[PDB]
């Protein structure tokens, strides 16, 4: 009924060799089951934490998933979302500013 | 003004699935976590508990973990008496709780299927202009039980704004934290110059791209999204013509800072 938007974007300064933390923010999604990955070079990570699901004043989920990632300009970055408002999965690359 | 807010989140599947959680938020600060795995209520801050004794605490907890059985049972009953005509898959949403205010209010909504269609106000339960018509039956049954109604509007009137009071006290130094913004600048390679802001906390914020004293009205500010650690993120673009970067700057404003702004020269 409702597709998520997708926006990845990093807690620190991203600093090429520099350990920091990548985020995958998934909203206005209705209904609540989803599945998210976030992609490291087109593979799946492994480590990937997730928030609690909660929902907006509109009723929309929102979902926050975050990993450890350490940018550097060999490496690709996504946040990858399946859900049953989309035909195919619907993948956003971190765009290395963000 | 702290609101106070319950959300639980029913998902039905088919006659043989279905999983409730919730979460619980003091402003923008998660307090609680109820999983359907999980029998008691987790508490995600160490002052979750309020002031509440561990008998006081026990005893709420028991009449939610009756209500979320009971609760359950009641839709389950409900789809198989509307059978075919309502039926699975159901998504039933709550938002419960209060806004404190200095010198409160109290709210309880119900959404189905994503759509708010029920609250409690007052004294009974009711349904809400242009919601289904087969909701009416089914609330006005739920509205002859007395108890629940009596224990609804104890909860919403007394209980809420009382255990919020005890949150406020008990959690003081988390709900007045101060977090610094870290700003960065970007663009792509007529140009958006971005000005990234992170990890600041409380909420409110000013960002704004300057040239010298003036303020570039032409800045967009973008949603406020979250970080992991309960502090935010927020940028603030500028659409400039190539050759006309050379001057501009992005300040800062930030409680955390003292005073002293963050400015980032281009
Ligand atoms: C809890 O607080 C309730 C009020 O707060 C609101 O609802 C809660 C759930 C929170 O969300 C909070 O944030 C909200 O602000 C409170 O509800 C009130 O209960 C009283 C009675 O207990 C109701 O009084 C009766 O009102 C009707 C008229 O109602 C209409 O008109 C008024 C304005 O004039 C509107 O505000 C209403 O919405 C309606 O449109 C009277 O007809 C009735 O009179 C008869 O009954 C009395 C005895 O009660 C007799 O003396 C008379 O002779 C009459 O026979 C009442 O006066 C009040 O409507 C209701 N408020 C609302 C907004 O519905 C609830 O009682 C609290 N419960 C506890 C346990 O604390
Ligand atoms: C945040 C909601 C808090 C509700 C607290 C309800 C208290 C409760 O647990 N009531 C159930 C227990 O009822 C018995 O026991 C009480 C003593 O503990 C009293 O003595 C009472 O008189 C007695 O009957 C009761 O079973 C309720 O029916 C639980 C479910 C109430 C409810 O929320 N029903 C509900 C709400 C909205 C809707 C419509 C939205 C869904 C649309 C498809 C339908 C049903
Ligand atoms: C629902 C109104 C609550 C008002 C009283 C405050 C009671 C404290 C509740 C602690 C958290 C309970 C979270 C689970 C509630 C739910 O099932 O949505
Ligand atoms: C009920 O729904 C669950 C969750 O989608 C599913 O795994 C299961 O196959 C369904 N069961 C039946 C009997 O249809
Ligand atoms: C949710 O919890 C209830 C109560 O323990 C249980 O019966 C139900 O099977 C759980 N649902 C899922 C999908 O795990």
């Amino acid at each position: 009924q409702k597709t998520p938007q997708i926006q990845v974007y990093s807690r620190h300064p991203p600093e090429n060799g520099k350990p920091n933390i990548l985020n995958c923010y998934v909203t206005q999604f209705h209904p609540p089951h989803i599945e998210i990955q976030m992609l490291k070079n087109g593979k799946k990570i492994p480590k990937v934490e997730m928030s609690d699901m909660s929902f907006s004043k509109d009723w929309s989920f929102y979902i926050l998933a975050h990993t450890e990632f350490t940018p550097t300009e060999t490496d690709t970055y996504a946040c990858r979302v399946k859900h049953a408002s989309m035909a195919e999965p619907k993948t956003v690359y971190w765009d290395r500013d963000m | 003004n702290y609101t106070f807010r319950c959300l639980q989140m029913s998902s039905f599947a088919n006659r043989s699935w279905s999983r409730t959680d919730s979460v619980v938020w003091l402003g923008d600060l998660q307090t609680h976590r109820w999983s359907n795995d999980s029998a008691t209520i987790s508490f995600t801050k160490p002052w979750s508990q309020g002031k509440l004794s561990n008998q006081q605490w026990e005893k709420l907890q028991h009449m939610f973990q009756v209500y979320r059985v009971s609760f359950t049972r009641d839709i389950q009953e409900l789809v198989k008496m509307m059978s075919p005509k309502e039926d699975y898959p159901i998504e039933i949403q709550l938002s419960a709780g209060c806004e404190m205010y200095p010198g409160s209010e109290s709210f309880l909504h119900v959404a189905f299927q994503g759509k708010y269609v029920v609250r409690f106000w007052g004294t009974s339960w009711q349904t809400v202009p242009g919601a289904p018509s087969w909701l009416d039956l089914p609330i006005k049954v739920l509205n002859a039980d007395q108890g629940t109604s009596a224990t609804v509007q104890m909860l919403l009137n007394d209980t809420c704004p009382l255990f919020v009071r005890g949150l406020l006290e008990a959690g003081k130094s988390d709900l007045e934290k101060q977090e610094k913004p870290v700003a960065w600048l970007s663009s792509v390679p007529h140009r958006q110059l971005v000005c990234h802001v992170s990890g600041f906390y409380p909420k409110p914020v000013w960002v704004m791209w300057m040239r010298g004293d003036q303020e570039q009205q032409g800045t967009h500010r973008g949603d406020f999204l979250p970080n992991a650690d309960e502090t935010w993120y927020l940028q603030a673009t500028l659409d400039v013509e190539a050759g006309e970067e050379a001057g501009l700057a992005c300040r800062v404003k930030h409680s955390s800072l003292g005073g002293q702004d963050i400015i980032l020269y281009w």
